[PDB]
């Protein structure tokens, strides 16, 4: 009685993920968009700082 | 961790003694030993440091020449060979660890010392003493001819405890770090070459003598020391 | 009977939340992001290069300082490196040599590593005696330890080659959470910035999404066509990215619940090893089998550069929390620091 | 007559064509080696390619500057530190690749003979101690004279600067002679009989690459031999009948410029006339 | 550079010499990995030599550490062993195919290419008795078996029973046609017919070991 065992776990399981709030995709993305666009001058590597500012001469 | 200190003792003038300083609780290899003499009613001064693996040897300039040090690290024994023994000598000595990579705090344990009677950056602690109270702010100032900050970002600046009848303890390392074991009120507190040590709510265990030390280059200087008294 | 009737009903189940997923894709980030103008081509150098390990390096972490950084090697070694001088700080030997990863603590005071000795062994750093000692040896895990990361000095969660995940409490030495789930060996898994929850990516080409107190999987990503190898959050803790064998790297979002970008090209058919992100998350930088590191630009999906410093495998790699460097490991036992300049 | 400016120019090009082209082959080879093993051959080539490389430009410069001007030795050397420094450098750009090559037939000997004792036994230390060792000890050959309180001689073309090797009459001033040559005939056998002994195992072992191996050995063999013999029997024959044996000075300059070749053709025996090395070549000149 | 730092420097050094000091003893032993089945018996060819099984022996003075783990995932670890030491079952006809493809994964394992494998088909005493009885027939399991055999330039050990030779060299050439198709001299196969009381194993293996490190070396003087 393994297999039924785990196969009420799986199911169970399932029911978990399906029931969950999703939003559009669309949404999504402009949240990563709007995420990269306000961080975008405190990120060195995508502008490198001058070297003056760089502890890695 | 232990460091017991022994070989002191009245020698003549221009005699020779040999001191010992035996460590027991950490390991002895990694740490870089300096001996700090501190004369009677007087301050500590810097007398001669190790490294680890006894590949760099430094001494002060009124001891070279006539001292050496040397350390055994399979029997965990720091030695100090005295010759030409002067009465300018006559001080208690103290063996003092020190490990050094980034965010080490060198000069955190010191010995008990030994006794031994005999028959350059300035840094200047203009207040000599300060009467406190119990439960008081209170601030000491150390001042630099040099100025203690590197081009590396570190304030290579030391401030020390010795209460009475005690071997001076590691407060402050690199003018703003607490060191380990210390209360939060103590904060150092600097910039360039004027430096404050400040004391939040002082109690009994505070009275003392506190002494800054540079560690920006060798020799390492003592300030005169400021007395904290009841 | 009721065996092959239960089995119906998760078929049923999968095509609802494939349904639900398919409900909410009413865009495509390619089209959310075609307006915005590319991040150009990322030129970064070799700064500085970490020699001193003797065997393939396995992992690399990143102190919080994003100064000091660990690295594990299958010579046994486990170092300590502060990188803007290239001064070994620490050199950890371990116990046992077949080390598969290594963790920094983000209070900088112990570290972690474990392989295929099923054992993640805790190590302190600050000691009154000056030498790194052994603090916590973990054991429970029935496989090889692949990847090990800390919430804090207390707690520390685990990925095993047994399929499963485990969450530590470091004082008392017992895994107070498992979390199972997975069919295949997990590789590797990354932490939420708030540390609530946590991704892993396993062998079944499958990524979950765990709630670290509730001890459950919340959500399931699929999409990948062979084991995936590396995982990483976005920066805001919405979004991760996995690299797999397939010689791509998929972007799945947490509340849309599906995939939004795959990064991959046409002369990538090696495998993928390690991903990170840059600190406002528009780079996704990834390590490859071919011997090189292809930086891609999150929201477009452009390769706007490539890292090509090493002589063997791209193991591992890795950003300062300040974003000012890279850090990448490599079986030709070397370790670079990277950046860009003006 | 037999002499002009041209044979040093087109020597020195040659060889510094021949060792650049090695130079950069080893360094990419040896990055992708040094992670199986510690590559002690490719590590030992590359000091040979170098010091060939320095060969052929210090001394093939100093040479083209003689020729340049007029051969006036009296006019421009007046102090006499030229020839020193020149007899210095023709010695050590000689002498080293024959001990170099003396190692490297060593180093492959033990490393097919006993491969499990080389693998084991011999550290990169051990190698990098040999290849500094060697390259002293050529130095202090070289700087032998010097300290003696002897001086090179400029030599009967005028052109390059050795030991004195017309009308000799101290003793110390034939040892020279001896020493250099007793030196050099010692390297070529001790080349030839490792790099026989590694030929000789191969064969019996291999009844994939050791056929491969075996034509490349004899080439270091023939080449070697062929190259220096002439100059080195000449330098003791010189050395034990002093001006008595037939030396002539057109003999002498033929026999120096076989062992030039030496220099030149050891990229090509050692490294580039290689089946790997030259498919490589073959992609990269069609690209 | 401040005194610190000079210090801190030195430490590093320190540090430096101590990773080389153990790197050099490290290479003073040679790595070998175990595999096989359950059936196989490696663990008895181990023990009459002598998560993770270790076990240390010496041959002429040379030093063997050979690591039994108890898999395309931590088969990447071991991709700078000196040889493989696969070891099979040759008695049970039934397991055979399996053998086959757990030696063809490992042969064509992508982080395996350099890696020689010292194959050990053991237990050969129980192969020949069941040649001798007759009751099962490798023809069952291979077809190709029936149309095998013996080659004429073959050299049978003496007092060898015909059928069984005719038996050892199929099975051989079942795992050299494995190790032959693929490859191009990257790293080669070396099987050994081994029993449960065969003690030159050791022997067995440093000798291939010499060949193994042998080709290394010849591809670093050739492969510039
Ligand atoms: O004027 C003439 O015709 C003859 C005079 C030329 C003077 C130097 C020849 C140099 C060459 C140097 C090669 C080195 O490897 C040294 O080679 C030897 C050879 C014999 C004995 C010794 Cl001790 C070392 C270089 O290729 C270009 C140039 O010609």
């Amino acid at each position: 009685t393994a297999s039924i065992a785990q196969a009420r776990k799986l199911v169970e399981q399932l029911k978990m993920e399906a029931n969950i709030d999703r939003i559009k995709v669309s949404k999504a993305a402009a949240d990563l968009m709007a995420y990269c666009e306000a961080h975008a001058k405190e990120d060195p590597l995508l502008t490198p700082v001058p070297a003056s500012e760089n502890p890695f001469r | 961790v232990q460091l017991v200190e022994s070989g002191g003792g009245l020698v003549q003038p221009g005699g020779s003694r040999k001191l010992s300083c035996s460590a027991s609780g950490f390991a002895f290899s990694s740490f870089g030993m300096h001996w700090v003499r501190q004369a009677p009613e007087k301050g500590l001064e810097w007398v001669a440091y190790i490294s680890s693996g006894s590949g760099t040897i430094y001494y002060a300039d009124t001891v070279k020449g006539r001292f050496t040090i040397s350390r055994d690290d399979p029997k965990n024994t720091l030695f100090l060979q005295m010759t030409s023994l002067r009465s300018e000598d006559t001080a208690m000595y103290y063996c003092v660890r020190s490990i050094y990579y980034y965010g080490s705090s060198p000069f955190d344990f010191w010995g008990q010392g030994t006794t031994l009677t005999v028959s350059d950056i300035v840094m200047t602690q203009a207040t000599s003493s300060v009467p406190v109270t119990p439960g008081e702010s209170v601030s000491i100032s150390c001042r630099s001819s040099k100025s203690l900050l590197h081009s590396n970002g570190n304030t290579y600046l030391y401030w020390f405890l010795q209460r009475p009848g005690q071997s001076p303890q590691l407060l402050i390392y690199r003018m703003s770090n607490l060191a380990s074991g210390v209360p939060d009120r103590f904060s150092g507190s600097g910039s360039g070459t004027a430096f404050t040590l400040t004391i939040s709510r002082l109690e009994a265990e505070d009275v003392g003598v506190y002494y800054c030390m540079q560690h920006l280059e060798y020799p390492l200087t003592f300030g005169a020391g400021t007395k904290l008294e009841l | 009977s009721e065996l092959d009737q239960l089995r119906q009903e998760a078929e049923q189940l999968k095509n609802q939340i494939r349904d639900a997923r398919k409900a909410c894709a009413d865009a495509t980030l390619s089209q959310i992001t075609n307006n915005i103008d590319p991040v150009g081509r990322i030129q970064m150098r070799t700064r500085r290069t970490l020699r001193g390990h003797l065997a393939k390096i396995y992992a690399m972490h990143w102190g919080t300082d994003s100064r000091l950084l660990v690295s594990a090697s299958q010579d046994g070694k486990l170092i300590i490196w502060d990188s803007y001088t290239t001064n070994k700080v620490h050199a950890i030997p371990l116990r046992s040599s077949w080390v598969m990863t290594c963790a920094y603590a983000p209070s900088g005071n112990y570290v972690a590593c474990g392989g295929l000795d099923n054992i993640c062994s805790i190590y302190n750093l600050k000691t009154r005696e000056g030498n790194v000692r052994v603090s916590r040896e973990l054991a429970g895990h029935t496989g090889y330890l692949s990847c090990c990361r800390f919430l804090d000095d207390n707690q520390i969660v685990t990925s095993s080659g047994d399929t499963t995940c485990a969450l530590w409490d470091i004082e008392t030495g017992q895994q107070t959470t498992t979390f199972t789930g997975h069919t295949g060996d997990v590789m590797s898994l990354s932490l939420a910035p708030d540390t609530r929850l946590f991704v892993s990516g396993a062998c079944d080409a499958s990524a979950k999404l765990w709630d670290v107190r509730e001890g459950m999987c919340r959500q399931t990503f699929t999409g990948h066509e062979s084991d995936i190898n590396a995982i990483c959050f976005f920066p805001n803790g919405n979004a991760f990215a996995t690299g797999s064998d397939d010689a791509t790297c998929r972007l799945f979002d947490l509340r849309a619940d599906q995939e939004l970008m795959t990064y991959s090209h046409d002369n990538i058919i090696c495998g993928i090893t390690s991903v990170s992100f840059s600190k406002s998350g528009r780079l996704l930088l990834a390590g490859y089998d071919d011997f090189n590191c292809n930086v891609w630009d999150a929201l477009k999906a452009d390769r706007a550069g490539v890292l090509a410093g090493h002589d063997n495998r791209v193991s591992c790699l890795g950003v300062t929390d300040d974003g000012m460097a890279v850090a990448t490991g490599s079986w030709d036992s070397f370790l670079k620091i990277w950046n860009g300049s003006s | 007559n037999r002499l002009s400016v041209f044979f040093s120019v087109i020597f020195m090009t040659v060889g510094i064509l021949s060792n650049s082209l090695a130079i950069a082959i080893l360094m990419k080879a040896y990055q992708r080696f040094r992670q199986k093993s510690k590559a002690s051959f490719l590590l030992l080539a590359s000091g040979l390619v170098i010091t060939d490389f320095f060969g052929h430009l210090i001394n093939g410069a100093i040479a083209v500057f003689v020729y340049a001007s007029d051969k006036e030795w009296i006019r421009f050397d007046q102090s006499n530190v030229l020839c020193s420094i020149f007899g210095i450098c023709m010695v050590f750009s000689g002498l080293c690749p024959l001990l170099l090559g003396s190692v490297m037939a060593i180093e492959r000997c033990i490393g097919v003979t006993k491969p499990i004792f080389h693998s084991t036994k011999i550290t990169s230390k051990h190698v990098k101690m040999m290849l500094s060792g060697v390259c002293l000890f050529a130095v202090f050959i070289a700087l032998l004279p010097i300290l003696g309180h002897r001086d090179y001689k400029i030599q009967a073309s005028r052109t390059w600067c050795f030991y004195n090797t017309e009308d000799i009459k101290d003793w110390e001033d034939r040892f020279y002679l001896l020493l250099f040559s007793f030196l050099g005939l010692l390297a070529l056998g001790v080349s030839l009989l490792c790099n026989a002994i590694t030929g000789i195992t191969l064969l019996r072992v291999k009844f994939s690459h050791h056929l491969e191996m075996v034509i490349q050995l004899l080439a270091i063999m023939c080449v070697s031999c062929i190259c220096w013999s002439p100059f080195l029997v000449t330098m003791a024959n010189i050395g034990i009948n002093g001006n008595h044996s037939l030396e002539t000075c057109e003999t002498t300059l033929f026999a120096l410029r076989m062992a030039t070749w030496n220099q030149i053709l050891d990229p090509w025996v050692y490294i580039l006339l290689r089946k790997a090395v030259l498919k490589n070549l073959y992609k990269l000149a069609s690209q | 550079v401040s005194a610190e730092d000079k210090a801190a420097a030195e430490r590093s050094k320190m540090i430096d010499k101590n990773l080389r000091e153990d790197g050099e003893k490290a290479r003073r032993t040679l790595r070998l990995l175990l595999l096989g089945a359950d059936n196989s018996g490696k663990s008895t060819i181990v023990k009459q030599m002598r998560g993770i099984f270790e076990t240390k022996f010496q041959v002429d003075k040379v030093n063997f550490h050979m690591f039994d783990v108890g898999r395309r995932k931590w088969i990447q670890c071991f991709n700078d062993v000196t040889a493989i030491i696969f070891v099979v079952d040759s008695s049970d006809y039934n397991r055979l195919q399996e053998a086959l493809n757990d030696f063809k994964s490992i042969w064509n394992n992508r982080w395996l290419r350099t890696i020689s494998v010292i194959l050990f088909l053991n237990k050969q005493d129980l192969l020949a008795e069941k040649v001798l009885a007759g009751k099962s027939k490798i023809e069952d399991y291979f077809p190709e078996f029936a149309r095998y055999t013996t080659p004429e330039d073959a050299t049978p050990e003496p007092g060898e029973d015909p059928r069984v030779t005719r038996a050892k060299y199929f099975i051989r050439k079942e795992f050299v046609d494995i190790s032959t198709a693929s490859g191009d001299g990257r790293h080669i196969c070396y099987p050994h017919f081994t029993c449960a009381v065969d003690t030159e194993n050791a022997r067995r293996i440093f000798n291939d070991c010499k060949d193994i490190i042998l080709q290394m070396n010849l591809r670093e003087y050739n492969l510039v």
